[PDB]
Formats: C-alpha cells, sequence, structure tokens
RNA sequence: CAGGCCUUGACAUGCUAGGGAACCCGGGUGAAAGCCUGGGGUGCCCCGCGAGGGGAGCCCUAGCACAGGUGCUGCAUGGCCGUCGUCAGCUCGUGCCGUGAGGUGUUGGGUUAAGUCCCGCAACGAGCGCAACCCCCGCCGUUAGUUGCCAGCGGUUCGGCCGGGCACUCUAACGGGACUGCCCGCGAAAGCGGGAGGAAGGAGGGGACGACGUCUGGUCAGCAUGGCCCUUACGGCCUGGGCGACACACGUGCUACAAUGCCCACUACAAAGCGAUGCCACCCGGCAACGGGGAGCUAAUCGCAAAAAGGUGGGCCCAGUUCGGAUUGGGGUCUGCAACCCGACCCCAUGAAGCCGGAAUCGCUAGUAAUCGCGGAUCAGCCAUGCCGCGGUGAAUACG
C-alpha cells in the first residue's frame, strides 16, 4: 500500500479531519514538516546540498 | 446534600445500573478493571490489587 | 502538590486555568 | 554631576549612575531595598564602595533589566565597580586585585541533544 | 462527552431505519455498523445488531440504557482471560 | 557510517545555495516543489550535455534558470532550437517566464559531479572497476587539480560479495573549511544491482 | 515614507541596505541610516539517521535577516532613481508612507 | 482483522474502437464504497446563408500494451545512520634490512589534550586523522536609531505619554582582542611552574567537525535498487474493529510520601520562539472549562504573557494530615462528520497505595549537579509526564 496511498493523501477528502500530509518528495506519511512539505529525511538530504535556500546547519 | 450512607447507596445503584443493562463500563466493573479507558498491560494496580507474580517463559540452554 | 488538578500549582503544571487558577 | 558604568552578568544588565549624595540608591523606579527586599545577597551589589570608603558620599540612580535579581544584583556590582573607576583611575588598583573589575562569564550552559539537560546523560541500564 | 450546545447524535441513516418501523408497525432485525450512534427513545423494544468489527451482535434495548451508545453494548474483544 | 557532506559543512564559506531566493511560510514549500519539480525534468533532459549545476534565481512570478553543463551545443540545440523547446516545456510547468541559460564549464575534469557520472557509466560498460576510478583520478589531478578522491561501493564486478574501492592523489582536507573541495554522486546502474560513486576534487584552498 | 528588506542571506541583505540608502544619499535630502532588526530564526532538528537511531541529530536553522530604511524627504529625483535600480534576488522589499 | 465492493484498476506512459467527448448539478439503493442512474453545455481548423461533416484538449466505456504490491531476501545492494570513539591513531612514496611474510620510518629520551611539539636515529619526505579556518558566549570599538533606548532639558490625562535626542541599554553586520606576547625560574630544546597587564592565560567556556577500518551492526517499512514471488489479487476502494487487550515480567519517566513543606491572598525579576478559516488585547455571561462580543498586529510596534521557584502577609501543627492525588460516581465544555471501544479539559463528590524503598543499580567535576518555570516542532483535537531548546536560582567533592 503506497501509491494508491501517496495518491489519495492529494484527493481531496470527504472530512476535513481525514486529509493529512504526505512528504512531497518521496510520500512519507510521519515527520513531515508543513514549511518544507518535506519529510524530516528529506530535509536532510537538499539540506545538505544547498537546494533549501537560506536554509544551513544551525551550531551554537 | 444527600451524604454518607444515602450518598453511596446512590453510587451503588448507579455502578449496578451500568453492570445490569450491561454495558462495557458494567463489564468494566465486573472483573475490577479501570473503566476510564487507561492501559492494563501495565500498571492498573489501583484497580487491579496486588500482583500475582505467575511463570514467564524459560530460554534456551 | 504538581499532580492535584484542583489547586494553583496542579493548573500550572497542566498548564490550564479555572476557579483553582483564573486568568 | 555623574559618573556611569555598564553592569552585566549573566543576561541581566544595568544601568548605573553614580552621584554624591547621603548614599541612597534607586533601582528601576524604585528603592533599592524596596527593591532587593528579603535577598539576603543584595549588600554585595553595594559593595564596591567599601573597598573604596564611598559609601556615605554617593547616591546612585540605577536601571536593571534582564535575567533576576540575583544576576542583576551582580550586574550593578560591576557597573558601581566601572562607575567609580571612571571616577578616578586610581581606584582601579585596590578594585582589580579584589576582582571587581572582571565580569563572570558563566552563563547557562546549551543544552544537547541525546541529554537531559547540558551535561544530565539518561539513565543506563545494560539490559 | 458531546456538547449540548449540538444536537444529540445519531447517524440519521439509523434513525430512518427505526421510524419507518414505527409506522408500519415494528419489529425488525436492525443491522448497523453505527456504535458511534447515540441509543434514543425511540429505540425502545427493538432490536439492534450492532456490529463489533467480525460479527453483527443482536442487542435489546431498553430505557434503562437509553442514554448510552450501541456500540457499549457489543465489546470488541473477547477476554476470557490467562493461563 | 560517519562522514557529513562537503557540501552542507561548508554553505555560506565555499559553498552558495543551488536556490537562491527568497520567500515566507505561505509559499516557501511551492516555490521549493517548482524547483525540484524543474531540476527533474532538467536533469533528465540534459543529461547528455552533462548537467552539472542547476542555479534557479527567483523574483515574483518569473524566474530563471541557469544551466552549467560542459557540452553547452546540445543544450542550445540547432541555431538556438532546443533551448525553446525546453523553455517552451518548462514554462508549460511554471506558469512563470522561463528564462532559460546556458552556462559553460571551463574545465570538465574538474567537476566533481561530472567525474561521478563519467566513471558511473564506464561501469555500466563494464569496464575494470579498479582501473577506472584509478584513470578519473589521473585526469582530474592532471586538470591542475590540488587533490582528487574517487570512491565506489557495491558489488564490484557483479561478485556476491559488495565491496568499496577507491583511489586518491594529493590532499583532501574534509575537515578543513577554508578548502573548496567540489563533491559529486553518481548512482550507477548494472545487472546485478546498484553501485555508487562519489567524486571529490579538491580544487583549492582560500 | 520608509523602505524594509527581508531575505536570507545578512550580506546580500545588507549590500542591498547600503545601495539604497547610497542612492537617497546623493539625491536630497534626508535619509535614516540602515538599522538591524532583530533576526528571526526557524529551526528543525531532526534524527540524523533514517531509521531508529534517536539520540544522534542534525540542527538546521533558516534566518529571515531584517533591515528598515526610512527616506525623509521624499524629491522624486530618489523617488524616480529607486525604481531604477538593481538589487539581487536573495531580497524582499517593503515600502510605506 | 472481519465484512461489502472494484478488475487497463487509485497512479504513469503509448495503441486501437466506439460513444462521444468537456465540466459543473443531481437522484435511487446502500454502513459507506460501489452499482444503477438524469441533467445542461465545447470552441477547434474548418466545407460552413445551409442539411452537415470530421481533425486535434481532456471525460466515458470496450479491448490491449502496462500498471500496483509496506509480499521476501539489510546473507545480493546504493544511500544514510549507530558504534568502538574526539579514541591517537591508520598509511603511502622512494631508500635501506630480510630467501620470505614483513620490518624500518610510526621505535627511543623529553613534551603535550593529541603521531602536539622538541632532541635523537637508515632513514628522508608525504597523505588521511589531531589542531586551525566556521558558529554561539565573555571585553572593547566602528557603522547604524525604529517598532528599541531615556541621561540631561520643556511640557505631562503622570504611561518615554508628547517635543526632543541616540548618551546608555539593546538590536546586528563589520572589526579589534591572547600570541606562553612580556618578566622571573627550571630546561639541550619543546615545554612546564610562577608573576604583571588585561573582560578573558595557558585550547577562556560551549558547539559544528568523527581517520584506515570494525561489528556479514541498523534500515528492501522513507527512498533507490538486483534477484525471488502475487495478477477478478499477496493490487485497489469502503464500513467497522485492532494497533489502546492483561494472571504477569523488564526498561525509560512523571507525581509523591511532607514543616528547608502544603495552602490562600498580595507583590516582583527572564530568555528563546510562535502567530491572517493565526495569536487574540479589553468588555460582558458562566464558580469554571468556555461562550458571545470585539480592538490591535501581515508584527523589536499587536498578541500568546501570567514567567515559576522567590519576596510579603496570614492559615495549617506532625496527623496517612489542609501530606499524596490514584481510583470511582455525577454534571458540564471544546475540537471533530463522529470521542462506546479510545480525546483533552472544567466543576461537585470520592481521597487508594505511599512514612523514603531488598539484593542490586544510574547521572553529574561549575553556572555543572539539584531545583523552578517558559517555548517550539508534530498537530483539528490529543492521551507530551516524551523530545529539542530557553532562561531563573544555584551547590558538594576530587586525598589519590
Ligand atoms: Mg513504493
Ligand atoms: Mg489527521
Ligand atoms: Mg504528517
Ligand atoms: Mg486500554
Ligand atoms: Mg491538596
Ligand atoms: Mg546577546
Ligand atoms: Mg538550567
Ligand atoms: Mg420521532
Ligand atoms: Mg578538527
Ligand atoms: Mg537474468
Ligand atoms: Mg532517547
Ligand atoms: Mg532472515
Ligand atoms: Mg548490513
Ligand atoms: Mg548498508
Ligand atoms: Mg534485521
Ligand atoms: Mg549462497
Ligand atoms: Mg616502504
Ligand atoms: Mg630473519
Ligand atoms: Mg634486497
Ligand atoms: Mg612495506
Ligand atoms: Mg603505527
Ligand atoms: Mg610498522
Ligand atoms: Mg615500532
Ligand atoms: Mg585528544
Ligand atoms: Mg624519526
Ligand atoms: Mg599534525
Ligand atoms: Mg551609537
Ligand atoms: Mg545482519
Ligand atoms: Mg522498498
Ligand atoms: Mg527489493
Ligand atoms: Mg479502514
Ligand atoms: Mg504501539
Ligand atoms: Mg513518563
Ligand atoms: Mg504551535
Ligand atoms: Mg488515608
Ligand atoms: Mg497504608
Ligand atoms: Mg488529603
Ligand atoms: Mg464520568
Ligand atoms: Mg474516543
Ligand atoms: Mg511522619
Ligand atoms: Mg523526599
Ligand atoms: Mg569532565
Ligand atoms: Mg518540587
Ligand atoms: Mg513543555
Ligand atoms: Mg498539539
Ligand atoms: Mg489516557
Ligand atoms: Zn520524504
Amino acid at each position: 500500500a503506497r501509491k494508491a496511498l501517496i495518491e489519495k493523501a492529494k484527493r481531496t477528502p470527504k472530512f476535513k479531519v481525514r486529509a493529512y500530509t504526505r512528504c512531497v518528495r518521496c510520500g512519507r506519511a510521519r515527520s513531515v514538516y508543513r514549511f518544507f512539505g518535506l519529510c524530516r529525511i528529506c530535509l536532510r538530504e537538499l539540506a545538505h546540498k544547498g537546494q533549501l535556500p537560506g536554509v544551513r546547519k544551525a551550531s551554537w | 446534600w444527600k451524604l454518607e450512607g444515602e450518598l453511596r447507596a446512590e453510587v451503588a445503584a448507579n455502578i449496578k445500573r451500568l453492570m445490569d443493562i450491561g454495558c462495557y463500563r458494567g463489564l468494566r466493573h465486573r472483573r475490577g478493571l479501570p473503566v476510564r479507558g487507561q492501559r492494563t498491560r501495565t500498571n492498573a494496580r489501583t484497580r487491579k490489587g496486588p500482583r500475582k507474580t505467575v511463570a514467564g517463559k524459560k530460554k534456551a540452554p | 502538590g504538581k499532580g492535584d488538578r484542583r489547586t494553583r500549582r496542579g493548573k500550572i503544571w497542566r498548564g490550564t486555568y479555572g476557579k483553582y487558577r483564573p486568568r | 554631576e555623574q559618573y556611569y558604568g555598564t553592569g552585566r552578568r549573566k543576561e541581566a544588565v544595568a544601568r548605573v549612575f553614580l552621584r554624591p549624595g547621603n548614599g541612597k540608591v534607586t533601582v528601576n523606579g524604585q528603592d533599592f531595598n524596596e527593591y532587593f527586599q528579603g535577598l539576603v545577597r543584595a549588600v554585595a551589589a553595594l559593595e564596591p564602595l567599601r573597598a573604596v570608603d564611598a559609601l556615605g558620599h554617593f547616591d546612585a540612580y540605577i536601571t536593571v533589566r534582564g535575567g533576576g535579581k540575583s544576576g542583576q544584583i551582580d550586574a550593578i556590582k560591576l557597573g558601581i565597580a566601572r562607575a567609580l573607576v571612571q571616577y578616578n583611575p586610581d581606584y582601579r588598583a585596590k578594585l582589580k586585585p579584589l576582582g571587581f573589575l572582571t565580569r563572570d562569564a558563566r552563563v547557562v550552559e546549551r543544552k544537547k541533544y541525546g541529554k537531559h539537560k547540558a551535561r544530565r546523560a539518561p539513565q543506563y541500564s545494560k539490559r | 462527552p458531546r456538547s449540548l450546545k449540538k444536537g444529540v447524535f445519531v447517524d440519521d441513516h439509523l434513525l430512518e431505519k427505526v421510524l419507518e418501523l414505527n409506522a408500519k408497525g415494528e419489529k425488525r432485525l436492525i443491522k448497523t455498523w453505527s456504535r458511534r450512534s447515540t441509543i434514543v427513545p425511540e429505540m425502545v423494544g427493538h432490536t439492534i445488531a450492532v456490529y463489533n468489527g467480525k460479527q453483527h451482535v443482536p442487542v435489546y434495548i431498553t430505557e434503562n440504557m437509553v442514554g448510552h451508545k450501541l456500540g457499549e453494548f457489543a465489546p470488541t474483544r473477547t477476554y476470557r482471560g490467562h493461563g | 557510517g560517519n562522514k557529513i557532506h562537503p557540501i552542507g559543512f561548508r554553505l555560506g564559506i565555499t559553498r552558495d545555495w543551488e536556490s537562491r531566493w527568497y520567500a515566507g511560510k505561505k509559499q516557501y514549500r511551492h516555490l521549493l516543489l517548482e524547483d525540484q519539480r524543474i531540476r527533474g525534468l532538467l536533469e533528465k533532459e540534459l543529461y547528455s550535455a552533462g548537467l552539472a549545476r542547476v542555479d534557479i534565481e527567483r523574483a515574483a512570478d518569473n524566474v530563471a534558470v541557469t544551466v552549467h553543463v560542459a557540452k553547452p551545443g546540445v543544450v542550445i540545440g540547432r541555431g538556438g532550437e532546443r533551448i525553446r523547446v525546453l523553455r517552451e516545456e518548462l514554462a508549460k510547468l511554471t506558469g512563470k517566464n522561463v528564462a532559460l541559460n546556458v552556462q559553460e564549464v571551463q574545465n570538465p575534469n574538474l567537476s566533481a559531479p561530472l567525474v561521478a557520472q563519467r566513471v558511473a557509466e564506464q561501469i555500466e560498460r563494464r569496464f575494470a572497476v579498479r582501473r577506472a576510478i584509478k584513470q578519473a583520478v589521473q585526469r582530474v589531478m592532471e586538470s591542475g587539480a590540488k587533490g582528487a578522491k574517487v570512491i565506489v561501493s557495491g558489488r564490484i564486478g557483479g561478485a556476491e560479495q559488495a565491496r568499496t574501492e577507491w583511489a586518491a592523489q594529493g590532499r583532501v582536507p574534509l575537515h578543513t573549511l577554508r578548502a573548496n573541495i567540489d563533491y559529486g554522486f553518481a548512482l550507477a546502474r548494472t545487472t546485478y544491482g546498484v553501485l555508487g560513486v562519489k567524486a571529490y576534487i579538491f580544487l583549492g584552498e582560500v | 515614507i520608509r523602505i524594509k528588506l527581508r531575505g536570507f542571506d545578512h550580506k546580500t541583505l545588507d549590500a542591498s541596505a547600503q545601495k539604497i540608502v547610497e542612492a537617497a544619499r546623493r539625491s536630497g535630502a534626508q535619509v535614516s541610516g540602515p538599522i538591524p532588526l532583530p533576526t528571526r530564526v526557524r529551526r528543525f532538528t531532526v534524527i540524523r539517521g533514517p531509521f531508529k537511531h534517536k539520540d544522534s541529530r542534525e540542527h538546521f536553522e533558516l534566518r529571515t535577516h531584517n533591515r528598515l530604511v526610512d527616506i525623509i524627504n521624499p524629491n522624486r529625483k530618489t523617488i524616480e532613481q529607486l525604481m531604477t535600480l538593481d538589487l539581487p534576488t536573495g531580497v524582499e522589499i517593503e515600502i510605506k508612507t
């Protein structure tokens, strides 16, 4: 159960409670950041290659 | 206010009612388990009482 | 104590208000 | 008519103003002994003027913000010290040897991931 | 519980089945997946088959159990005990 | 597995972002999605020309995209033809004015992402994997490079037992911030499984 | 009439603020110099590994740096001059009166 | 998992054939899904006063090619991660030694946090590591002065409120600053001990950074991917159930057993963040959760906001208690299509175990431990006492 799931994610659901986020890159249900529409894993991927504008490795 | 015995009696009738109908809430009172959705894999000692320890599953040699 | 909802300290712990902790 | 020092300790910053007078002090629109009431550590702020017997001579007007009262105390102690050496740099000695010149850089350590606090590690159990 | 500002809840698709019955002269066994429905005074004397997830459990309804949901009388798990 | 990404390690030091715009919470993600959606389309089409770096610049409702390619002639087309069909299909993706650019790669043996795809190609072509690495390292260093390291990991030679092969020449200080290390990764596919090549070029330190 | 600037890099944000300040500086009258507003920082903390390795993370931050500049007296010399100027992609512009 | 359903399929991309295409409205049955259905209308290029007639958007059905699989193998793999370990190490080139594996260098003497340096030497160099370049904190400067600041003036509804100003505080970009630099002493040298200056002295505190490799370590269920396997189903849609079970056993935590405490009232001092079907000032209704109103803010301005421990006053008087707040009865509130299984709150009542914990065992060397509150991400709501962060107060001890 995947392509049907990541696909059903976009389908405007019968109730607005049934709606939920998918990672727009890989289709992960969990740990998805609304700001990016990216899951925590994909976020680290693109960020390390500079493909996340102004997003950089924190250090303090 | 209704107090002491009378209140206890009225509380008793309520629980008794739940059992007799008998909803899931009533069933819980029968077996003396939690009634308000708590987990029973652990804890629940207040309702269940002291631990009745039992043999586990042995390991190989 | 902190686990007592019927007190100021308790409502603080749970981060809520009411009769026992007003705002 | 005035002498200034900038006072800092632990997130707390104090703007101190030393004016000659009876020896009366004020912090943030209310009196000193009113402000640090019931705090035994309060007397430490008015201590660089002891190392130089200016207790009676100066009045002080103080602004304080950030951190806590205890932090604000150490801050005032810095600034009030700084105000005196500005009054006369001959006071630098007999204040520096006692450390009133320096600002301690001790601040809250940053909490680290995989810890409960800064260094407080999660409880170990082998098996 | 459900805020009384809002209405007492039933699925309507089950209520209508009951009301149509009340007219024509009851009864009939009623198959429902609405555990979430509140029991309602018009349901007394009926027997409604609540589905527990596996089977339709026949439930006879009386006045003493009006305020509850239907699912409350069709327990989802079977236990018996241990050992 | 331990080592941090050479690029992500140097963003705002020796490395600038591929996407260089600003946006707010209301629309960071749609802008992000379009960029990615763009890079995908371009990465597959401009494979032949040896796509190396895709830079995307944005203002409002129009977008540039600067492609760095070692063989530009493939990108432009027949007398400025192919750039059109792509910018046509690109604006069809965007809804903006796709100001597609083609920028030259001066020495293609100094582009780590290029070096990677070259070796990956060689190993899909069933070449000697150990030899292929040695040559790639050789060419890179010959091109004036201060240091080179290339790494192949996977079922090398199609062996059942997976392995890791790598060669290196000169300096490659991954710990040094003020050192410009070009990093690139190519995924290589074979009948027996997938390999992975990483190319490291130490262009120089500032 | 004031101009507020935002962007994800402080170097480009300041350059463009420094330029705009200059543009009116030539064509009078007065400018209230580019002041550094506090930086809003958005942080993301993530498990390094893909699977199950909870006690190791990576910290990521996104900084929206902020500058405000005041054009005291309009004077259409400058009020024109800005519309004809080049400031890079990293920055966004707010103009008020 | 049970039950009801779909078969070129929820999805990609080409091919025929037909409707005919669009799309927005419905309606019957049904738990929904689905099945059966009933509306209105499409230019294109065009032959067109015409009857017309077909081309190509996309819809529908039929029929293929194909899709789909979180089904299996982390003992086929990429990628990423844990770990030994921030440990002081692992090697290469040429030379020399050995028949050879290999050795030398990397050993030695001193030094250091360090294969850090110094001296020595058949070795002379070099790379991956260490350190340094990066970030936060501590002092100072420069540049800036609103939404931030108010020292000294003038008003002042007494609130930086207004004129006024950017001194200070701050904000945030660029610099400076410390190098065993200087003095003494011991030293072959490196360094070590000490002193002065100075905000900081011997890496100033903290972070980011993790060598060759190891563990056939972890992940085919994030993704990618070889191979194996399913094809009116191991794919797909839905309704409900389950992941929340409970004689038991373990880990990580929360709240306590009380007077260095508990309570009520009154009164102070943070920081980092978040916020346009969002944060919500203030008004009123409710004991209250909340509800109705209703300004301000696209936010250094408006709001979340009260920080809490503390300080002041009074109460409690050693009691299973005004300690503790589990459990249970009842009545409400809010999100949500819907809180039975299985939400968080509020209120009345209930007021359990617990009197400091057997064998055993954990963390922490300083703004640390302890203790106190605050924010965020995920998110409709929330079972968060979890996690990642932020400040407040602030120890004890290291002989060895
Ligand atoms: Mg998949
Ligand atoms: Mg949801
Ligand atoms: Mg999600
Ligand atoms: Mg349960
Ligand atoms: Mg109490
Ligand atoms: Mg600061
Ligand atoms: Mg703390
Ligand atoms: Mg009726
Ligand atoms: Mg280092
Ligand atoms: Mg084959
Ligand atoms: Mg953990
Ligand atoms: Mg197996
Ligand atoms: Mg493995
Ligand atoms: Mg692996
Ligand atoms: Mg396994
Ligand atoms: Mg085999
Ligand atoms: Mg050799
Ligand atoms: Mg021999
Ligand atoms: Mg020989
Ligand atoms: Mg050798
Ligand atoms: Mg060695
Ligand atoms: Mg050796
Ligand atoms: Mg040796
Ligand atoms: Mg070390
Ligand atoms: Mg030697
Ligand atoms: Mg070294
Ligand atoms: Mg100034
Ligand atoms: Mg294994
Ligand atoms: Mg997979
Ligand atoms: Mg597979
Ligand atoms: Mg379901
Ligand atoms: Mg579970
Ligand atoms: Mg817990
Ligand atoms: Mg939130
Ligand atoms: Mg008792
Ligand atoms: Mg007892
Ligand atoms: Mg009591
Ligand atoms: Mg109840
Ligand atoms: Mg529920
Ligand atoms: Mg006692
Ligand atoms: Mg105790
Ligand atoms: Mg230590
Ligand atoms: Mg406590
Ligand atoms: Mg919290
Ligand atoms: Mg939430
Ligand atoms: Mg719960
Ligand atoms: Zn993802």
